DNA sequence: GGCTTTCGTCAACCCTTTGCTTATCTTCCCT
DNA sequence: AGCAATTTAAATAGGGAAGATAAGCAAAGGGTTGACGAAAGCC
RNA sequence: CUUAAAGAGUCAACCCUUUGCUUAUCUUCCCUAUUUAAAUGUUAGCAGCCGCAUAGGCUG
């Protein structure tokens, strides 16, 4: 991401040499959520199912983001295997989710 | 404006007899817009004499033949006797057209040096320029006030032998119209 | 306007300005080499002479547009043009006077609504609220308008001739313009001897009228000169906008003359407009 | 047709702040016209009117308190008592650099004029305090306005004092217009029949209770009018600026 | 007959914690 | 032994995350700055 | 002759200690730098040999 660079586009440039960043590939690690509502391809493990590219999240407004399924199971809402495995791989991506 | 102010100021200064006179103006392009007034209508270069002392190289193009216009210096003109007590016998070009002009269009600082100079003998030749000429000064209110304080002080000089001043402005203030009044009358 | 820098930000404000108008700028202050200049000059008292319909073919009439000339009092002093309108800025009151005798100074027609629109504060307002009035005009530290609003110092509507100028009122020189104009020409060209006066007396003697009364007293003035294209001094050409020139005519000969003040920084000569701040 | 004669950058230090019973601060204009007759007196240069204005101006003390001054025992008779402290009567003190602007009328050279004032200022003492130090005085003339704008702008840099009078009292308008209040002239309340006790015998005396007018501190460029900050003697046993109260 | 020294006489609070103003600058013009 | 050319255009947009806290002590002194009135030796 | 005239504020000092700002991030897409042109300015001030010459001449 640049600004202020008289230049158009960069490239993450390790020492000159041309490299991807550890987000992109870790962005693309999590990319197993096949289990929102529309599902036909899998998207990013993310708190609420949300891309910036497509500008929508899959699982937001529709009680299956990764708070409510989380207050769910920590009260007693037994979650289903792929809510719960959605749930888990949220915790392996980290985050803050408290609020 | 555009009733031919210059032209009703020579009217005056020949209805007294033959004209001399001293057209002192502001800018160079207004001295030429007069002389070039004064060349069709009647007066040729015996008798006037255009002064800008810079030597503009503002050239007329398309036709030199179909020009009828762009008034120049050569002043033909009549080499007064006075010359022959100034240094050198007067000056070339420029100053020979200071002196001994019946009619002196001139842009107006040739003859405010006439009141005195801090170093030398500049004030000698407008001096005697104004002693034996009118002074014709017209929209003295483009001036700036110290300007028209030295216009004033010229008015004052000019009139000191007997000479004739026509100032020509529309827009006069009282104070200035009084104040070159009392110059004159000084 | 009154000076080189505020012609340039009126020429680059209308410049920029988006409307349906077909606006096409001149700039016609002092500062500008010898051929440009004298070019300017020429095509204008070609153009503003409508003693006859010869301008219709200097000019495209043809088609409805608006030709604009932004100038300094440089148009005010000698100038024999016709404009259908002015707007003035304003500086003094003889200014007032002169720019109405640009427009409607051939012809006869009398305007019905407005011809001219005077604007409501110089421009040296937003830079120096103490004093604005002194650049082109009688307005100076010695001589203060109390208030420096045109609806306060001025008539709102008004007749402009040279009758405010003729009459010469003293009084209330702090609130209106023409009584500080009259005020200052009967307080320095005054019927005394003083020093830098003009009934003066007994300094004739000395060598004082002549240094502190200095004819065309101006600032140092330097001249950078142009020649054959190539600049003298701090110069730098640049390029102007493009928007809406009519005419431009080109230089390569000449010189400007630019203050000491601005020759610290370039004074930037451009084929457009000759002088500025940039 | 005005002449001025300007003292600039007069450091002073020791000035008796006490300008009256309710006033510490700035010493006030009848001060400053004092300091003009003096020299009206001793060069004989006569003085119409002074515009002064404060360079710098510190009131020796806290904010709130101003440094008393350790009294010396110089009293006849209370001897016995010197070897304890003295009591202390109310003095504040003062530093201050100001720039002051006398109208003068003068037919000599300036030379002779500079030569005066300066031999005056030498031996002068601006409100009790011994001048440390003072530029070179110049004189300037004021032929027209203009000209007396420039004898103004010649006292850059220095806030001067302008008139802006009493509308009802002193301490009502200084809470409400914030305007600063100093002593413009007296009011004569009893004739004195002792002069044995006082500087001259012959000359008329009286007690005296300060009036006081209502100023404000203006830079002297900032200053439309000049004659507005050039304080005189006024003939209601008061001073008084040339231009009266300032707009 | 003042006159100068030293000792005795008479008191009693409710304080508050920076701005005042705020600096002396270029158009014409021709040489 | 100086000469080094001109115009033309420099990217639109979408985002700059909230949730937590921000210590409690104990100090902060007074020492001189009194003029009238009244006894009371003393020139 | 300016609330004129006049005046020593001195001294002294232990600010202590303590500390988890952590957490997770897709910058990304897009595309014509195009076309010219004398390097001139003598462009070199040399190689031998005739000589005491680093004086002066000759040879191509």
């Amino acid at each position: 991401f640049v600004e202020n660079s008289k230049l158009s586009k960069q490239l993450f440039d390790l020492n000159g040499q041309a490299a991807m960043h550890d987000q992109k590939i870790g962005n693309a690690i999590r990319t197993i959520d096949t289990w929102y509502e529309d599902a036909t391809t899998p998207i990013a493990v993310e708190p609420y199912g949300s891309v910036v590219r497509n500008g929508v999240a899959y699982r937001a407004g529709n009680k299956t983001d990764l708070f409510t399924l989380m207050d769910g199971a920590v009260n007693g809402k037994s979650l289903t295997e792929e809510d719960q495995m959605f749930v888990t791989a949220n915790l392996i991506r980290g985050g803050v989710f408290g609020g | 404006t555009g009733k031919g102010k210059t032209l009703a100021n020579l009217k005056l200064l020949q209805h007294f007899g033959n004209v001399r006179c001293s057209f002192g103006l502001g800018m160079v392009s207004l001295t030429k817009q007069t002389a070039k007034q004064f060349l069709d209508m009647g007066v040729d270069y015996n008798s006037a004499a255009m002064v800008t002392g810079f030597s503009k190289s503002r050239f007329n193009l398309g036709s030199e033949s179909l020009d009828q216009d762009e008034v120049s210096v050569e002043y033909w003109g009549q080499t007064s006797s006075l010359s022959k007590v100034f240094p050198n016998n007067n000056a070339g070009f420029k100053n020979k057209k200071l002196l001994s002009a019946p009619i002196l269009v001139t842009t107006t600082d040739h003859l405010v040096k006439a009141s005195g100079v801090k170093k030398g003998n500049k004030q000698m030749l407008p001096y005697v320029r104004c002693m034996h000429s009118d002074l014709v000064l017209d929209e003295i209110d483009d001036y700036g006030i110290e300007d028209m304080v030295v216009l004033a002080r010229l008015v004052y000089l000019t009139a000191c032998y007997g000479n004739k001043v026509i100032i020509s402005s529309a827009t006069i203030t009282p104070a200035i119209s009084n104040i070159f009044y009392e110059a004159y009358s000084s | 306007t009154t000076t080189i820098k505020d012609c340039v930000a009126v020429t680059q404000e209308l410049q920029n300005w988006e409307t349906d108008l077909s606006i096409k700028i001149l700039c016609y202050h002092s500062r500008f080499v010898g051929d440009t200049k004298a070019q300017m000059e020429e095509y204008l008292s070609k153009v503003l002479n409508r003693k006859g319909d010869e301008y219709k073919k200097f000019v495209d009439t043809t088609t409805p547009t608006a030709y604009i000339v932004v100038a300094t009092p440089v148009v005010e002093v000698g100038r024999d043009f016709d404009f259908d309108w002015a707007i003035i800025e304003p500086s003094s009151e003889r200014s007032i006077v002169q720019c109405a005798g640009r427009v409607l100074r051939h012809r006869s027609s009398t305007p019905t609504t407005h011809n001219i629109h005077i604007l409501k504060y110089p421009f040296k307002f937003y830079r120096n609220s103490n004093i604005c009035y002194d650049v082109a005009g009688y307005e100076s530290k010695g001589y203060k308008l109390k208030s420096k609003n045109m609806l306060d110092i001025y008539k709102k509507e008004s007749i402009v001739n040279s009758v405010n100028r003729l009459q010469g009122d003293a009084a209330f020189y702090t609130k209106s313009l023409t009584a500080l104009e009259h005020k200052v020409l009967l307080d320095k060209l005054t019927t005394d001897i003083a020093d830098t006066n003009v009934f003066v007396g007994g300094w004739q003697l000395t060598a004082n009228p002549h240094e502190y009364c200095k004819w065309r007293r101006g600032t140092k003035n330097e001249d950078l000169v142009l020649t054959d294209g190539k600049w003298s001094g701090n110069v730098t050409t640049t390029k102007p906008i493009q928007s809406k020139i009519w005419r431009k005519w080109q230089g390569e000969n000449g010189s400007i003359t630019v203050p000491e003040y601005l020759l610290d920084k370039t004074i930037c000569y451009n084929d457009f407009y000759g002088g500025y701040e940039n | 047709m005005r002449k001025f004669i300007i003292v600039k950058n007069v450091k002073v230090d020791g000035i008796n702040a006490k300008s009256s019973d309710i006033t510490v601060g700035m010493p006030p204009a009848t001060t400053f016209c004092g300091l003009g007759e003096t020299m009206s007196i001793k060069t004989g240069i006569v003085v119409k009117a002074v515009s002064y204005g404060s360079v710098k101006f510190e009131v020796r003390g806290s904010r709130f308190n101003t440094s008393v001054t350790k009294f010396a025992w110089q009293d006849r008779g209370n001897g016995g008592k010197a070897n304890n402290n003295s009591p202390i009567q109310p003095k504040p003190l003062a530093d201050g650099v100001f720039t002051l602007c006398f109208e003068v009328e003068w037919e000599d050279c300036a030379e002779v004029l500079v030569d005066k004032v300066t031999n005056f200022i030498n031996t002068a003492r601006i409100a009790g305090g011994t001048i440390a130090s003072f530029n070179k005085p110049f004189v300037k003339v004021a032929k027209d306005a203009e000209e007396l704008a420039s004898v103004k702008n010649a006292m850059m840099p220095c806030y001067v004092v302008v008139d802006c009078g009493v509308e009802v009292n002193i301490f009502e308008d200084a809470v409400n217009r914030k305007l600063q209040p100093m002593v413009n002239g007296y009011k004569k309340l009893e004739k004195i029949v002792d002069n044995k006790h006082m500087r001259d015998k012959f000359t008329p005396a009286y007690l005296a209770t300060p009036t006081y007018t209502m100023i404000g501190y203006k830079m002297v460029s900032n200053v439309d009018n000049f004659d507005q900050a050039l304080w005189q003697y006024g003939e209601n046993t008061k001073v008084k600026t040339i231009g009266g109260i300032y707009n």
